[PDB]
């Protein structure tokens, strides 16, 4: 198991640019899989207001869709205003 | 008065050419070292604003240094003819003045006066770098004291 | 004939309130006038009919001028400070004048 | 709009007349081919801008990439033709008769 | 010495600090004490067009606050 | 006000010179005049990305196309637009054919193609005024997310283009 | 507006003329000379006299050249070099483009088009050598430089230039992106042809490159365009990477800090010119496609992953 | 398709930008989106030969929307009648069309 | 605006060419208009065919420029909602570009012929 380490240290001493490039490449490949903030990027891009989400009609049916904009119902943003 | 305006425009157009004149990265000789010694920072070209460009289309003054042989003669006249029309020639050294050594040789053109006009003859085998820095001062005052727009006016 | 409404139908009280001062009273407008504005956008997205939604256009203009009438009658001076501070900036960025915003919200919560 | 689109159609008909004849070089014909690349980009972007169909904005970068990649293939093809011949001309290529 | 280059570098600094300060002051004099709005999107351009039509003297920079309403 | 029609007539002139086929060193100059014209056309139309993107990709391609003209396909006495007189007569013939085409095209059709005070008014069809995304950049940004097969096939075109060009130039 | 055109276009000419003066003085003090002391009070009237010598000398009309491209390349070269300054930010720009980084990139390649038309239509073998090493130099730099600008504008989400100063209000982009910063400074040396990466002007392997047959007048106007590009990309590196503190109440304090920083960057540029030896057209292409392009592809990889790992997705404006 | 592998596997790969009325980035509808939607939902599996006589009215309205040919012809005769009436001197121009009035926002 | 700035730059550089040409004195002859090559006349014509030595690396400069114009919409594609397939597509095409340049680096065509 010393041959791979000797080749890695020899390339590190001689031409370290491809070693740094492949290490940063593998870090960029594996670091979204490690980091817990990968799932917050889709939350950011969903919870941004970007167009008008239009009001819907009601027959007294759904309780989750609010009437006042300052109601506690609906998808809140305490994970973005405080965090 | 119009002659005062003409002479002050002549001084304003000759002040630029006496200050920012641009020589030639020449060679050919022992005398190539002393052009490099006027480039050297004891007696300095670039303090006067005297810049070794390499191209003959961009040069303004030609410092012919040392020997000018029979093979070098079209290789000197072609370069001087492709200098643009304010063309001043310094001849560094006695081999470009009148052939210092090799006056009686088979293959030296006997001075640079045989081929191009030379506006200042700077003598020595070393012209010291201060001595043709005096030579660039004397060409500088020569084309300060030339009158181009004045004899454009009275003509 | 494509029907168009007459000019006397469009003889409304138009709001003569500019861009940065509207951006100053942006979030309080959406806080207060939420029934008539969402009624108007519900009309304009399910009816697709600008000839039809004029009668709610009068209601949203009346709510906007009533909201500005409440601000002008009660809270004129920190509103003038905050909209002049917002009109000073380039892209009406809210970050530059948050010190005026605390005075504006404290005066609005004090009076209105 | 129809004056601009009909003049782009005239520019394509002119560049059709250009790439459909040969004067002295294959490279000026390949410049006419790249003129067809530029004319089809301008036509596609003008069509997408005035129809406002912004979902089909992947199409003109695909036009540029595929047509300039085959243009680059033909540019190195002329490099291999001039390497295997030493000349470049249209009348040089009559050895397959 | 080291303080020889600094006169020419100082007039270089003065003559290159003059265009940014001059363009900020001429944007202030163009837009009357305010700054010129930038239209990155179409909403800012319609906002500035509505600002011109609210002001009514074909002017973006003057604006109608609560003094008209 | 007549910006797109004046630019499109200049594009017709530049593609006419490219079509009339000089030495391709000069043809690269004429085609990049047409490229600056087309970049300014898309930037005057509303594509703030597409014109500068074709100027970047076209200047960068046409640089080394120009280098291949001046290396491989060059000639001792080349032909510009003013060298060969059949090319010059074809140039003035195409110029008078273009202005005769617009002189018959404002008169034959009786529709809104060319009018002396009514052209340029039908250029912008509809952009949203209160909308926020109307430039061309976000639609070509959507090929990473919606139209993913476009980026798959373009990346495979460039990968196969590298391998195909190594096999050609070997 | 035309007052702003004249008072932005005149003192940038005075600034690049004084950049040529502080080039000769800074290379002099590097090289133990004093620099052009004898004309002006300390050198100030040297580049005005250089323009007033090189424009009252005449140009050639050579037989071998093509006259239309001979007169149409340098008018382009001064127009594009003075027209890259119009999307530059300052506090508030002369012209705010929507997307100005692509304008900087494309018209910076069009400056090399002016150089390349000079190299072909100058019609020397030396000039054709200079034209093809312009081609090989841009083959080295252009893909790398646009990957750098792309991979830093994954931190500032638009291509606008005012968005760079509202991104760089709190900190410089030197500190998150110094592997970007060193290779961008090297790549913009390769862009603007300065003495490590100066080929194509040459002066020490060939005679002049693009201005062999170009006499005074158009050589001066190329010289105008080249040092305008030097102070231009010095100021562009200064605004994009070590962009100073921005106060909305005091824009002139930020402009003075930006100009002290830009004279530091221009002194670093001429310091690099009088510190390093010169490259080759083979080794230039070799390491800018070998020791740069895997590293800037990995930096493109890492800044693609940077709105996913640390969840900084940049705003639109 | 010829090989209908997208319909076989059930995954759209090029099919989600096929017409003008496809889904768009950030929900920004194209011009003539309602006309294209009513044209496809009037040609909803009818067939080509029956649909070109059935929804010819909806295609003609969508083609009129997209190319605006009769609209530009109508505005062309309106502008030609304006040039004729201004050369005659009968048409006094209104100040609303001249632009010298206070505008509504 | 920008068209007027481009045209006043045209007018400034055209005024500088007119003051560069028409104001200085000029006599021109055949040896003055002879092309410069080291002080002698050129051996052949100056437009004689160059045998190009950076040809395959020139074509991959062109194709890499097509890749960076593909990669130019990615600062606005970072704002998209389908960020998983966006980052997977960006990962797979930068991997495609790095593998293509690694193939060219192993085949050693970066050196000239
Ligand atoms: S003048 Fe004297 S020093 Fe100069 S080349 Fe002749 S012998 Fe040598």
């Amino acid at each position: 198991a010393g041959r791979i380490s000797a080749f890695l240290k020899n390339a590190w001493a001689k031409e370290p640019v491809l070693v740094v490039s492949f290490s940063v490449w593998g870090l960029a490949i594996i670091m979204p899989m490690i980091s817990p903030y990968t799932k917050y990027a889709s939350m950011i891009n969903k919870a941004t207001p970007y167009n008008y989400p239009v009001p819907v009609r009601d027959d007294g049916n759904m309780p989750d869709v609010p009437s006042h904009p300052q109601d506690p119902l609906g998808p809140s943003l305490d994970w973005l205003k405080n965090l | 008065r119009a002659e005062y305006v003409v002479t002050k425009l002549d001084d304003l157009i000759n002040w630029a050419r006496r200050s920012s004149l641009w020589p030639m990265t020449f060679g050919l000789a022992c005398c190539a070292v002393e052009m490099m010694h006027m480039a050297a920072p004891r007696y300095d070209m670039d303090r006067f604003g005297v810049v070794f460009r390499a191209s003959p289309r961009q040069a303004d003054v030609m410092i012919v240094a040392g020997t000018l042989t029979n093979k070098m003669a079209p290789a000197l006249r072609k370069v001087y003819d492709q200098m643009p029309e304010p063309r001043y020639v310094v001849s560094m050294g006695s081999c470009a003045n009148g052939g210092g050594y090799y006056h009686y040789s088979y293959s030296v053109v006997r001075g640079c006066d045989r081929i191009v006009p030379v506006d200042i003859y700077v003598p020595g085998c070393p012209p010291t770098a201060e001595a043709l820095l005096y030579g660039i001062l004397q060409l500088q005052r020569k084309i300060k004291r030339e009158q181009k727009l004045k004899i454009w006016y009275r003509r | 004939i494509v029907e168009l409404p007459t000019l006397e139908e469009l003889k409304v009280e138009e709001v003569k309130v500019s861009s940065a001062v509207l951006k100053a009273a942006a979030h309080h407008y959406g806080a207060q006038c939420d029934k008539t504005n969402k009624e108007f956008m519900l009309c304009r997205w399910e009816e697709k009919d600008p000839r039809r939604c004029l009668k709610e256009g009068k209601l949203v203009n009346g709510c906007a001028l009533n909201f500005f009438r409440q601000i002008k009658s009660h809270c004129a001076e920190p509103f003038t400070e905050y909209w002049t501070c917002l009109d000073y900036s380039n892209m009406q960025l809210f970050r530059h004048c948050r010190q005026q915003q605390a005075k504006f919200d404290q005066c609005v919560l004090d009076k209105l | 709009m129809p004056s601009t689109f009909f003049n782009l159609t005239m520019a394509f008909s002119l560049s059709l007349l250009g790439t459909l004849m040969f004067r002295s070089h294959l490279m000026s014909t390949l410049l006419c081919l790249e003129g067809m690349v530029l004319s089809l980009f301008i036509m596609t972007s003008v069509t997408s801008l005035n129809s406002n169909s912004m979902s089909s904005m992947p199409i003109p970068i695909t036009i540029l990439v595929f047509a300039a990649c085959e243009a680059a293939v033909g540019l190195a093809l002329l490099v291999k033709v001039s390497n295997t011949y030493g000349t470049d001309y249209v009348q040089n290529l009559n050895l397959l008769q | 010495m080291w303080f020889e280059i600094l006169p020419g570098l100082a007039i270089m600094g003065v003559c290159l600090v003059i265009p940014g300060v001059s363009t900020a002051y001429i944007h202030k004099f163009t837009n009357g004490g305010k700054e010129k709005r930038v239209a990155r999107v179409q909403y800012q351009w319609y906002l500035m067009e509505r600002d011109r039509r609210i002001s009514g003297v074909n002017r973006y920079y003057v604006s109608k606050g609560l003094e008209n309403i | 006000n007549n910006y797109i029609f004046v630019l499109s007539s200049l594009f017709l002139v530049g593609c006419l010179g490219l079509a009339l086929k000089p030495s391709p060193i000069y043809g690269g100059l004429g085609l990049i005049v047409s490229g600056f014209v087309g970049c300014l056309m898309v930037l005057g139309f509303g594509g703030s990305f597409l014109g500068l993107m074709v100027f970047l990709i076209y200047l960068g391609g046409m640089l080394v196309v120009f280098g291949y003209t001046t290396a491989m396909a060059t000639e001792e006495y080349p032909e510009t637009w003013g060298s060969n007189w059949l090319i010059l007569g074809f140039l003035v013939l195409g110029v008078i054919m273009e202005v005769f085409l617009i002189c018959v095209l404002n008169y034959y059709d009786e529709v809104g193609v060319i009018n002396l005070d009514g052209l340029g008014d039908w250029l912008m069809y509809e952009v949203d005024d209160v909308g926020v995304m109307l430039e061309g950049g976000i639609g070509v940004a959507a090929m990473y997310s919606c139209a993913t097969w476009m980026m798959v096939v373009a990346g495979w075109s460039l990968f196969a283009g590298i391998f195909i060009i190594i096999e050609i130039t070997r | 507006f035309f007052i702003n055109i004249l008072t932005l276009l005149v003192p940038i000419l005075i600034a690049m003329a004084f950049l040529t003066l502080v080039e000769r003085k800074i290379l002099g003090y590097m090289q133990l000379r004093k620099g052009p002391n004898i004309v002006g009070p300390y050198g100030i009237l040297q580049p005005f006299a250089d323009a007033m010598k090189l424009f009252m000398k005449e140009p050639m009309r050579p037989l071998t050249t093509s006259m239309s491209l001979f007169i149409i390349a340098p008018t382009l070269s001064l127009t594009l070099a003075l027209s890259l300054w119009v999307p530059l930010p300052m506090p508030h720009p002369l012209i705010n483009l929507n997307l100005g980084i692509l304008f900087i990139l494309a018209t910076s390649s069009l400056s090399v088009y002016s150089i390349l038309w000079s190299g072909w239509a100058s019609n020397s073998k030396y000039s054709l050598f200079g034209a093809l090493r312009a081609v090989a130099q841009t083959i080295s730099y252009e893909v790398t430089m646009a990957i750098i600008l792309l991979s830093v504008l994954l931190m500032n989400g638009s291509y606008s230039l005012q968005t760079l100063i509202t991104t760089q209000e709190h900190m410089w982009l030197l500190l998150p992106a110094w592997p970007m910063a060193m290779m961008w400074f090297i790549s913009t040396l390769a862009e603007t042809n300065r003495a490590p990466f100066d080929l194509t002007e040459g002066e020490s392997e060939l005679v002049s490159g693009f201005n062999v047959e170009y006499a005074a007048g158009p050589f001066a106007l190329f010289f105008m365009a080249e040092y305008t590009n030097i102070i231009l990309m010095n100021a562009l590196t200064t605004i994009i990477f070590l962009g100073p503190l921005y106060y909305i109440n005091l824009p002139e304090l930020y402009s003075t800090n930006f100009m002290m920083e830009a004279l530091l960057l221009s002194s670093t540029f001429l310091w690099i010119r009088a510190s390093y030896p010169r490259f080759r057209y083979d080794q230039l292409m070799h390491l800018l496609w070998k020791n740069f392009l895997p590293l800037t592809l990995a930096l493109c990889m890492w800044h693609i992953s940077l709105p996913i790992f640390t969840a900084g997705v940049p705003p639109y404006m | 398709p010829f090989l209908d592998i997208q319909k076989k596997l059930g995954i759209s790969l090029d099919r989600h930008f096929m017409f003008l009325s496809a889904e768009q980035p950030y929900k920004n509808a194209a011009r003539c989106h309602a006309f294209e939607k009513e044209w496809i939902e009037c040609a909803h599996g009818i067939g080509g030969t029956r649909a070109k006589k059935e929804c010819k009215i909806e295609f003609d309205d969508f083609e009129e929307c997209l190319l605006r040919y009769k609209t530009m012809r109508r505005m062309h005769d309106i502008k030609k009648q304006r040039e004729k009436l201004m050369k005659e001197g009968k048409y006094t121009p209104p100040p609303h069309h001249s632009g010298r009035e206070e505008p509504r926002p | 605006n920008l068209y007027t700035v481009i045209f006043i730059n045209i007018l400034l550089s055209l005024t500088l060419i007119l003051v560069a040409f028409w104001l200085p004195q000029m006599n021109l002859y055949s040896e003055k208009a002879n092309p410069y090559e080291c002080g002698f006349d050129p051996t052949s014509s100056a437009r004689l065919p160059f045998s190009m030595k950076f040809f395959l690396v020139a074509i991959t400069f062109l194709l890499f420029d097509l890749e960076i114009a593909l990669l130019l919409p990615l600062p606005w594609a970072i704002q998209t909602i389908k960020t998983s397939t966006m980052m997977i597509m960006a990962f797979i095409l930068v991997t495609i570009l790095s593998l293509g340049l690694a193939y060219e680096w192993t085949q050693k065509g970066l050196e000239w012929t």
